[PDB]
RNA sequence: AGUCCCUCCCGCUCGGGAGGGAGGCACUCUGGGGGGACUGCCGGCGAUAAGCCGGAGGAAGGGGCGGGCGACGGUAGGUCAGUAUGCCCCGAAACCCCCGGGCUACACGCGCGCUACAAUGGGCGGGACAAUGGGUGCCGACCCCGAAAGGGGGAGGUAAUCCCCUAAACCCGCCCUCAGUUCGGAUCGCGGGCUGCAACUCGCCCGCGUGAAGCUGGAAUCCCUAGUACCCGCGCGUCAUCAUCGCGC
RNA sequence: UGGAGGUGAUUUAAAUGCCAAA
C-alpha cells in the first residue's frame, strides 16, 4: 500500500514534521500573534514539560496543541450534536502515536485539496472560529442571567482548539467517513466561514448570545 | 463590524460570583476613541501587555473595590 | 550485509517464498484443520501459512539460539478475548513448533545442542545471510542512506 | 511558609554574641565557622543556623 | 584512537553510547537508525545529528546500547547519549549553545519517575479511588 | 568498551558481522561513606521587623517531591465470633467427635464493577520494548507424544549464579465497508481433560455447534492539578484446585 | 480608647421530628 518511500523517510532539515515549513505563515490578528508559536521544529512532540508553569503553554508549537487537543474521547459528559460519545476502550487517549499520524494524513489531505500550505489554513480556521466575547452567569430570585464580558487571547486560542476538534469528532462518529477526512472537512470549512462547520457557527452562536444580554 | 484593539496596562482585582472575572484597565489603539482609558471586565487568564479585542468601546464596567 | 540489516517482515516474506523449494518443508497432514493457539479463534487464511510460520522460526532461531520448544510458545502466544471476563494472555501450542524445528533440523539448517536447545547450522546462516544481501541490494536504491551500511 | 525555627534563632543569637569577630558575609565560611563552634549533627540545621548568622552580620554591618 | 563514552538516563531506561571517528553509521542495538519505527521514534534520535550539521554527522560513527524501559523511553535515552558525545567529541561550545535553545533537556536529562501507589483502589493509581455513594 | 587468539557467515573481502577463550573494572549496576540549597545572591512591596512577589546560576528553589509518626478529649461509634476478662446461663447438653445437607434458593428493590452497543474498529499473517516480586510440601529449563486442554522423562537451583520470564496497548501487509453485520457472546447440546478421599447439589480448562438483550443512556450523581487523570498488561496475598477482588509494578 | 441617639435601606420558595434513652 504505503511506498516504502514513505515508509522509511528520512529529513535533512529542521521543518514541522520534516515536510513543511513554516517560513511564510502570517497571523492576521493583532491579539492571537503572541500566542501562535510558529518557532522551526522537527518533532511536535515535548512530553508534557509545560503544564507545570504559569503561561507556559505559550511556547508550544501550534501542531503539538492540535495534537493534545484530538488526543481523547469527546463526548464524555456533555452532549455534543445531541449525542454522548463514550468511547471508552476504542477511545484514542494516551495514544499519541495514532493522534499522529491522523494529524499527517489530515494535513496531506488538506494540501491536495486547496494547494496551499496547511499550516495556513489551520491558522485561518482557528482566527475565524475564535469568539470575541463571552457571558458569565448570576443568580436572581432562583432565576439564572447573563452578563457580557470580554475573552482573553489564550482563552480565545483554547475554545478555538477545542471546537474544532469537536466538530472532526462528531463529523466521523459511526459514520463512513473516517477521522482523518473528517478533521481535514472541518478544518477546510471553518477557513471559509462556511455554517456547516461546528466550530464557526458554535462561535456565531456564542457571540450573539453575548450581544443579546450587554 | 471587526472591533478595536485594546492594550491592557494594570491589573485591578478578582470579580465574579467565583471569582472567575478580572478587572482591568486598557488603552484604546484605534477607532474614533483612540488614546482613551477605559476599565473593562475579562473572561480567562490576562496579564500586562495583552490585547483585547473590543467590540464597542462606549461602556465601562462598573469601579470594583 | 546481515540479518541486522533488514526490516524482519519483509525478510521473512522472502525467506517464505524461497523455502517453497526444498523438498524436506512439508505442510503436515492435520495443517489445513488447526488454530495456531488457544487464545486465536480463526483458522489462518493463507493457504500456505506453513511457510510462514517455518521461515519466522528459523529466523527466530538465528537470532535467539539456543532455544527450545517452552520459551518459543512463549513467543507466539498473546491476548485472548474471554468474552465478560478481562482479557489475558497465554502460550501457544507445542506441535506446531516441534514439527517445524524437526523439519528445519532434516533440511540441515539447525542442529540440536543436548541440554541446551537449537541452534544455527553455517549452511542456515549461509542460507539466511544470501537472501539478506539480495534484500538489501534491491533496497537501498531507493533509500541511498543505506549505502553506507 | 518560610518561617524560622525558635530554636535556631536562639543558637544563632547566643553564638553571634559569643564570638563577634568570627563570621563574616560569606555563606561557606559561617558553614564551616557553625560546624565547627557547635555540636551540630544534621546538614540541615548547619545550614540553617549559617544562613541566619550571614543575615545577622550583614544587617548589623548596615547599623540597622 | 580516540574512543569517547556517554550514558543516559530515561525512566528506567539507560543508554550507553560509544563515539569514535568514522564515516557515518549509527546503529541502535545493531541495527541501522534509518530503519527504526515508528516514525515518531526513529525523528527523536535524529534530532541531534540534524541540528549538529551534515559535515559533522558524516565524520563520525556511534554504536549505542539501550535496555530497559519502553519504544518511546529508549529513545530518548539515545537521544541523550548522542546529544552528549557529539557536544564533548568536537568540543565547541557554538553546538552547545544551540543544542540548550532547541531543547535544555538534551544536556540536563529528564528526572520524573512515577509515584508510588496508595490504598482505596491501589491498582489503578495513588490518586484515582473508588466510586463513593450515600444511599 | 578498548587489546590478543581461534571458528563460522556476507557484496569474496579492501571492508562488515556473530559466537568462544584469554584478559580487564573502563561503562551500567549493586551498597557503605561523603558533598550539594541556605530566601545564600540581585531587584521591588511591606515598617527599616516578620514575611511576600519577580529574576540569575543550578540536577534540584522557596515543607525540593512521595510516604511513616494522629495532642487533652468526645463519639454509651465497632469488636467479648482473634486473643485476655467480671456477672448470668448450659453442664450429660448450649461441651467433644463422625455422616449427609445449608450458607450457592429467586415474582422483586439497591451498592460497587466487568463486557459491549463497533471504523478513534473485528479477523488473519508478520515485527518491537519492561518493572516489582516469588521458588525445596517448591520453581522447573531441555528432549519426546498429542489438534487443544494436557501427558511421559528430566539438567540446574536453599538462589546478583538456575527457574517463573521473548507482556499488552503499539507498528507493517491483506479481507470486511456502516450492517443487529465477519459488531456483541449471554444461554444451551455433544465430546476431551486436571486437582482432590469426594466434582449431582456445588469447581476450573479445551474442541465443534447454537447465537439473547444491546445502535450512546431521563431526573440525578462520582474521581482527579503532572509522570497526575485516562488507556494497557504483569507480580504477590488468599491457594490441593479456583481471581471480574485487595495490595503493588 | 470607649459610649449614646437619628435617617435610610436589607433580590423567590424552605413545614415537621420520628424512631431510641426506658
Ligand atoms: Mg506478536
Ligand atoms: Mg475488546
Ligand atoms: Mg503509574
Ligand atoms: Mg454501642
Ligand atoms: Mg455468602
Ligand atoms: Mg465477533
Ligand atoms: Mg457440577
Ligand atoms: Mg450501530
Amino acid at each position: 500500500a504505503k511506498p516504502l518511500s514513505e515508509r522509511f523517510f528520512i529529513p535533512h532539515e529542521i521543518k514541522v514534521m520534516g515536510r513543511w515549513s513554516t517560513e511564510d505563515v502570517e497571523v492576521r490578528d493583532p491579539s492571537l500573534k503572541p500566542y501562535i508559536n510558529l518557532e522551526p521544529r522537527l518533532l511536535p512532540h515535548t512530553h508534557g514539560r509545560h503544564a507545570k508553569k504559569h503561561f507556559g503553554k505559550a511556547n508550544v508549537h501550534i501542531v503539538e496543541r492540535l495534537i493534545n487537543k484530538i488526543m481523547r474521547s469527546g463526548g464524555s459528559h456533555y452532549k455534543v450534536a445531541g449525542h454522548f460519545m463514550r468511547r471508552e476502550h476504542r477511545s484514542l487517549n494516551s495514544k499519541k502515536v495514532k493522534a499522529y499520524e491522523v494529524v499527517k494524513e489530515a494535513f496531506k489531505i488538506i494540501e491536495k485539496r486547496t494547494g496551499k500550505n496547511p499550516i495556513q489554513v489551520l491558522v485561518w480556521a482557528i482566527e475565524n472560529a475564535a469568539p470575541r466575547e463571552d457571558t458569565t452567569s448570576v443568580m436572581f430570585g432562583g432565576i439564572r442571567y447573563h452578563v457580557a464580558v470580554d475573552i482573553s487571547p489564550m482563552r480565545r486560542l483554547d475554545v478555538a482548539l477545542r471546537n474544532i476538534a469537536l466538530g472532526a469528532s462528531a463529523k466521523c462518529y459511526r459514520t463512513k467517513m473516517s477521522f482523518a477526512e473528517a478533521l481535514a472537512e472541518e478544518i477546510i470549512l471553518a477557513a471559509n466561514k462556511d455554517p456547516k462547520s461546528y466550530a464557526y457557527s458554535k462561535k456565531l452562536e456564542i457571540e450573539r448570545i453575548a450581544e443579546s444580554s450587554r | 463590524d471587526e472591533g478595536y484593539p485594546a492594550e491592557v496596562i494594570e491589573i485591578i482585582g478578582r470579580t465574579g460570583t467565583t471569582g472567575d472575572v478580572t478587572q482591568v484597565k486598557v488603552r484604546i489603539l484605534e477607532g474614533r476613541d483612540k488614546g482613551r482609558v477605559i476599565r473593562r471586565n475579562v473572561r480567562g487568564p490576562v496579564r500586562v501587555g495583552d490585547i483585547l479585542i473590543l467590540r464597542e468601546t462606549e461602556r465601562e464596567a462598573r469601579e470594583i473595590k | 550485509a546481515t540479518v541486522y540489516d533488514v526490516p524482519g517482515d519483509l525478510l521473512v516474506e522472502r525467506v517464505a517464498q524461497r523455502l517453497k523449494e526444498i523438498p524436506e518443508i512439508k505442510p503436515p497432514e492435520w495443517a489445513p484443520f488447526v488454530k495456531t493457539g488457544r487464545h486465536k479463534e480463526r483458522l489462518p487464511e493463507q493457504e500456505d501459512w506453513w511457510y510462514y510460520r517455518v521461515a519466522s522460526i528459523l529466523r527466530r532461531v538465528y537470532l535467539d539460539g539456543p532455544v527450545g520448544i517452552e520459551r518459543l510458545r512463549t513467543y507466539y502466544g498473546g491476548r485472548k478475548n474471554r468474552g465478560h471476563a478481562p482479557e489475558r494472555f497465554y502460550k501457544a501450542g507445542g506441535s506446531i513448533i516441534r514439527k517445524a524445528l524437526q523439519q528445519l533440523e532434516a533440511a540441515g539448517f539447525v542442529e540440536k545442542v543436548p541440554g541446551k536447545g537449537r541452534v544455527i547450522t553455517p549452511k542456515g546462516r549461509s542460507f539466511l545471510d544470501k537472501i539478506a544481501t539480495e534484500l538489501k541490494k534491491e533496497l537501498e536504491e531507493i533509500i541511498p542512506e543505506l549505502k553506507k551500511y | 511558609g518560610k518561617i524560622r525555627q525558635g530554636f535556631i534563632k536562639r543558637v544563632a543569637r547566643e553564638l553571634f554574641n559569643k564570638y563577634p569577630n568570627e563570621f563574616t558575609r560569606d555563606f561557606e565560611h559561617n558553614k564551616k565557622k557553625v560546624e565547627e563552634l557547635t555540636n551540630v549533627t544534621s546538614k540541615k540545621i548547619r545550614n540553617r543556623i549559617a544562613g541566619y548568622i550571614t543575615k545577622l552580620v550583614r544587617m548589623k554591618e548596615e547599623g540597622k | 584512537m580516540r574512543i569517547i563514552q556517554t550514558t543516559g538516563k530515561r525512566k528506567t531506561a539507560i543508554a550507553r553510547a560509544v563515539i569514535r571517528e568514522g564515516k557515518g553509521r549509527v546503529r541502535i542495538n545493531g541495527k541501522p537508525v534509518e530503519l527504526v519505527e515508528p516514525e515518531i521514534a526513529r525523528f527523536t534520535i535524529l534530532e541531534p545529528l540534524i541540528l549538529a550539521g551534515e559535515e559533522i554527522w558524516n565524520s563520525v560513527d556511534i554504536d549505542v546500547k539501550v535496555q530497559g524501559g519502553g519504544f518511546m523511553g529508549q529513545a530518548e535515552a539515545a537521544r541523550i547519549a548522542i546529544a552528549r558525545a557529539l557536544v564533548e567529541w568536537t568540543g565547541d561550545m557554538n553546538l552547545k549553545e544551540k543544542f540548550i535553545k532547541y531543547d535544555r533537556t538534551m544536556l540536563v536529562g529528564d528526572p520524573r519517575r512515577t509515584e508510588p501507589h496508595k490504598p482505596n483502589r491501589s491498582t489503578k493509581g495513588p490518586r484515582a479511588k473508588r466510586q463513593k455513594s450515600y444511599r
